[PDB]
């Protein structure tokens, strides 16, 4: 069924099992060493089915004025960072709190490597009029556009903290 | 003193009432009883008017009986005496879901075992299939006559339906039937005047 | 990796 | 339905008709549908007071009444419709009016109380059977997987896309269907997944031919393109066409049925494949791919058929027909020598409770080589290998164990291993009840729990498999201390190889 | 004459009661005054969108509670199903007799439906059926002359 | 008298005619002579499989050309659907009455299907209707005795 | 007598009233004279493909706008719900008594169907069903004789 | 008494005759005796679940071979169309016949 986005929903992870809360959740607001500006409740999440025991961080704040995002540990101490920055999500349009993806954003390695994805909103051009006017929004769809790689310093926080667009 | 009376329909499933009775009635689960029963050459189950038993006919050896009484229906009990004290039957009407062969049909007699003011042959209903069957081949409320039950008391007497060849040892016909057969549903139109 | 979803038609009868 | 002609002929035909064995003894107010959305079809009584069903199971026997745990007294209404409004893939129970609609989700062992949900803004919605002059019913006209609400009229298509939960979009103008104003009689409009796609066409029958009108996949609409009938046929009120995959296609044929005087049948094929599936692949060096395929529901008439012969009863475990790929094959440009590999699939399910497809509890690989002519005097025998999947559902894993090459003289075969996590010790484990135990077999589909390789040869050993392979995998319980599906985990405990090289000893 | 209560009698205290004023209907107001004055209630029907379980039933009377020349038993209906539920076990126009509220004028009096049983906390068994109750609707057939 | 033609009348020239002789039909062969002699019709009903728009109407009349002892009126039967189109707006056969048709005996005589305004010159009506006709069929019900 | 305008009443001046006249109809034509020249009406029922919910109902009154020797009230019938809506509750056409309309002849006088409340300014109630209706149909049954 | 065979009457000799001995059916063993001894029909209606069409006839009589005091008439039943098919056009168990 579609989707409530009250809490009530599930979600799957990156591969299409279902995440299920398997910590209690705490609160934190610096993240890497980047302080987010606000509090998040941040739940653990695993598979229902265990594949190669990845573990999830849901990071929901909360204040309305930020968005929520996930992070994933990767077994390997690689660190993925998926819809954070609006470009990153589809949302519901019209109520924009109403993420229904979270696109990786960003990654860092174990070692400091890092991978940044920048990705492109849809928009009303490219066609006619025709195409418009019956389909007046639905820009919600992202596409990737650039994905940065290869830092040319090493860090190991994650490229997309503190909403910092790459430059080339 | 002729009076609209309220017309009322009501659900009853033997299956709640049997599983209800008070713990000293011996309260029992219809369908697993059934099933000892059936396979069984003979045997009972409840107590006083609630029960299930072969029946001591001498053509009805072979027949399950079940029976129910009015009184632990609790049908006055769904609305308050001051709709009127007169409470009184008007029509019987039979489910029985279970499963069938190829063209088979299902036996069974309901009876009203107690006293009351009933025509002759308006003590008893023949069930001939479980679609909600009834008395006549045609159920029609305003034919002048009277329907079987008419006119006994809500909370009074008891309900016998028996089923003929149901003993499985003497191979009757019903045995396997009502291994099929999870509940008995009756549906009781009673006015209140 | 990969995914799957089986699409399957359900029919009302009203 | 039956097997026409040899195992391995595509064709179809049914029977002679038998009563069936044993059916519901309630049908006065009664339909046969799935309730509960788990595949099995239920045979749904809403009665005078009398509120239940009997499913009708894979073995061919129907479960006992079962009652509803809650029905709306509105089941019944005159323009209660059932639709996929939750998105669940599950019947709902909704009512439709221009300005709202009432629906009561379905829970799958009755309905949700239900909502009326206002729709925003101007959107106004058909309401059907409200004009004789159009057609209104929900379909995937908009080719995305859901049940739209689509308006057909003689001169446009008027579609609302359906948000979910009752809730509709605008709606969407679908452009290039046109019939003759007064002409454009409702009866004559049908829908279908003609070439097995999302979007669904549109077609319209006249008395002498069929107009298609292809769906662009929700952008409007093809020019229609024109069938005649065979002659002797013409189409009419009491007609009807009936749209079925019969074949074992995917893709629906059109049939006509005619019941006049002597009822007949014409049945129209627009294709004998699913038209957009990966057919070529050609990397211009000299490989060449071939992809064929072949719907699974032919693979369980043959499967069906085989079992008849020898007087087994097989059961089909996937009522939800998919295509599966069969006989690719390989062609060496330059060589001249050409690879096949035909898969052949037996004893697939579905899942039912999480409405999933679980896989193929057995597949069979031919490896055909083709050399080219003039090339070896039949050199290189084909090969097989066997392999036999979990599929979780332990009514068909259970069941393999007959398949399998037989050697008496040999160890134990495995079953699977459920442990939990226990003080850090794998703990074993038998599940305590139905719902554990389905999540503990669940975790084992997919895995591979028997393999056999065979050379198809014509020696006298040519029965006896090279290798065998025997595995035992695990299922272990991390975590039940959560929403009801436990946290498992899952691997292969016990892995074991025979050698054979065809020789029994 | 609109609102909820429970009922005042000595064995309906467990009754919920709805009751709703004919006048603010303003059912008078839905055709030309000019087609004629009298406006009389000639049959109701009573529609319950609820869920029932199995073997649910539900009870419910709908009563006039003013002054009419009624009929001995024709003040008062009784609802068993909920889907356009005549108060017989048959409905008939030409049966020769009086229906239920027949007779009443469309804008005067009030009526209400009591609803046995409905307190939880006394365990009532129409307590929870009204739990998924949405709203109540009646179909009124009524004539001008 | 199994034939097509255009109505000889001053105003039924664009009018199709059609017409059977009971003769032709074989009915009475259906069953054993010493079952009765007297077999006679007993009701008549017009199927036209047809297409038809959703307010487009089957014009048509039948009628018997030949002596019968009909009562007047029952000589002839309009069809206005063709959908197993009975004579009458509704059917019934203990209202006292005879049908159209009652009582001839199953041997005798033609029955003409007449359908106005179809000539397409003309621009008739029913003259698209007609092309979109399959067949005609018709339901006899009659009795043995 | 082909036209759709707001009443002249002094309650009807939001009513949308629309009519027709039966000349116009062509009913007549569609059998030749020959069948007879007395043709008369026995019934309407009146179909308004308006988008109305479950629960929604629409008001028309249908009459006839000149001389007939009817009996009281037969010169109008109300609609309340469009499906195929007859005037009466109970439809037959064996209760002894003549139907709305019936004996008028087919190619004689005026309908009008009259939708009150139908003005948008003043936010009447069928204001908004109205923008939903598509056509108007007319289902009449007629005799010929 | 529970056989086909082909008639013998003179244009009956092409009808085929499917007759069974109610004595055989064992009615009587489906109720108790002591429900009643007097057991009589009140109405047969025949299903023919065979592969014939809503515009197919089947023509069939039914008939009792024996002696019983039934109006004039009653002696038989004709089948026409296979489906729960009564004796009558309209069949109406409360028409004073």
């Amino acid at each position: 069924g579609v989707p409530h986005y009250d809490e009530t929903d599930t979600f799957l992870g990156p591969e299409g099992e279902v995440l299920v809360v398997a910590d209690q959740p705490r609160d934190e607001s610096t993240l890497q060493g980047i302080n987010l500006g606000a509090t998040f409740t941040v739940t653990g999440y695993r598979s229902r089915l265990e594949s190669h025991f990845s573990r999830l961080e849901y990071w929901q704040p909360k204040t309305t004025g930020k968005t929520d995002f996930w992070l994933i540990y990767s077994p390997d101490g690689q660190v993925h960072l998926l819809g954070k920055s609006p470009q990153a999500r589809i949302s519901n349009p019209s109520q924009t709190t109403q993420t229904a993806q979270w696109l990786l954003e960003a990654s860092v390695s174990s070692r400091g490597e890092q991978i940044y994805y920048q990705y492109r909103a849809e928009d009303d051009t490219g066609c006619e009029a025709d195409e418009i006017t019956h389909h007046l929004q639905a820009t919600a769809q992202r596409y990737l556009h650039i994905v940065y790689y290869g830092n040319r310093t090493a860090s190991e926080t994650l490229p997309g903290l503190d909403g910092s667009a790459p430059s080339q | 003193r002729d009076k609209r009376a309220l017309e009322v329909e009501r659900t009853v499933s033997l299956a709640e009432v049997y599983a209800g009775l008070p713990k000293d009635n011996g309260p029992f689960s219809l369908a697993q009883e059934i099933d000892k029963l059936v396979s069984q050459g003979s045997g009972s189950a409840g107590s006083g008017n609630n029960n299930l038993a072969f029946g001591a006919g001498t053509d009805t050896k072979t027949s399950l009986q079940a029976s129910v009484s009015f009184a632990d229906l609790k049908i006055r009990e769904d609305y308050p005496a001051s709709l009127g004290k007169i409470r009184r039957i008007k029509q019987i009407s039979v489910t029985l879901p279970a499963l069938l062969g190829p063209y088979q049909d299902v036996q069974a007699i309901l009876s009203y075992g107690d006293k009351a003011g009933l025509a002759n042959g308006c003590e008893a209903l023949a069930v001939s299939h479980g679609m909600n069957d009834s008395g006549q081949f045609q159920l029609d409320f305003n034919d002048g006559k009277f329907l079987p039950f008419e006119g006994i008391a809500i909370d009074q007497g008891t309900l016998t339906l028996s089923f003929p060849n149901a003993s499985m040892p003497e191979k009757g016909k019903q045995a396997t039937m009502l291994k099929t057969l999870n509940d008995i549903i009756l549906h009781i139109r009673y006015t209140i005047k | 990796n990969d995914a799957e979803i089986s699409f399957l038609t359900t029919i009302p009868l009203k | 339905a039956q097997r026409l002609g040899e195992i391995g002929s595509d064709a179809v035909t049914w029977e002679k008709m038998q009563p069936l064995s044993v059916i519901p003894s309630l049908q006065s107010n009664a339909s046969l549908v799935d309730i509960n959305g788990d595949g099995q079809l239920d045979w749904v009584i809403t009665g005078p007071g009398l509120r239940g069903y009997h499913s009708q199971r894979p073995d061919g026997s129907w479960t006992r009444f079962t009652p509803l745990n809650a029905l709306p007294v509105e089941y019944t209404h005159p323009r209660a419709q059932l639709a996929d409004l939750m998105g669940a893939g599950l019947s709902d129970l909704v009512l439709i009016g221009p300005k709202s609609v009432r629906l009561y989700a379905n829970t799958r062992d009755g309905f949700a109380k239900g909502k009326d949900v206002v729709q925003s803004g101007e959107i106004t919605l058909p309401v059907p059977g409200a004009d004789p002059r159009k057609l209104v019913a929900f379909s995937d006209v908009l080719g995305s997987g859901q049940a739209h609400l689509v308006e057909v009229s003689a001169t446009k298509v008027t579609c609302w896309p359906n948000l979910g939960r009752g809730r509709f979009g605008q709606p969407i103008t679908l452009p290039g269907f046109s019939q003759p104003a007064t002409e454009f009689n409702p009866a004559q409009v049908y829908l279908a997944d003609l070439d097995g796609s999302g979007p669904t066409d549109l077609i319209y029958v006249h008395t002498n031919r069929l107009d298609i009108f292809l769906n662009k996949s929700g952008n409007g609409f093809a020019e229609p393109v024109t069938l005649r009938f065979p002659e002797g046929l013409r189409f009419d009120h009491t007609c009807q066409l009936q749209m079925a995959d019969v074949q074992g296609l995917g893709v629906a044929s059109l049939i006509l049925s005619v019941p006049h005087m002597s009822p007949h049948h014409w049945r129209c094929d627009l294709t004998n494949m699913k038209p957009w599936l990966l057919n070529e692949m050609n990397n211009n060096m000299g490989v060449h791919h071939t992809l064929r395929y072949r719907s699974s529901s032919q693979f369980w008439l043959d499967e069906k058929a085989a079992a008849l012969t020898t007087g087994q009863t097989p059961v089909c475990y996937l009522p939800f027909p998919i295509h599966t790929l069969w006989q690719t094959e390989t062609e060496d440009e330059i060589s001249g020598n050409k690879l096949v590999t035909t898969l052949r699939y037996a004893r697939g399910a579905w899942d039912g409770r999480e409405r999933e497809f679980r896989g193929f509890g057995y597949v069979e690989q031919t490896d055909s080589h083709q050399l080219a002519q003039g090339n070896a005097p039949e050199r290189t025998p084909p090969a097989l290998t066997k392999n036999w999947y979990a599929t979780g559902l332990p009514v068909i894993d259970n069941a393999l164990s007959t398949e399998y090459w037989r050697d008496d003289q040999a160890f134990a075969g495995f079953s699977p291993r459920f442990t939990t996590w226990q003080d850090n010790k794998d703990v074993p484990l038998t599940p305590e009840d139905d719902n554990s135990r389905y999540w503990f077999n669940r975790a084992l589909k997919g895995q591979l729990l028997r393999s056999e390789l065979y050379g198809l040869d014509d020696s006298t050993n040519k029965h006896v498999p090279y290798t065998v392979t025997e595995f035992r995998s695990q299922v272990r319980r991390l975590q039940h201390t959560d929403s009801r599906y436990p946290v498992l985990w899952s691997s292969v405990v016990e892995s074991r190889n025979y050698h054979y090289e065809r020789i029994a000893s």
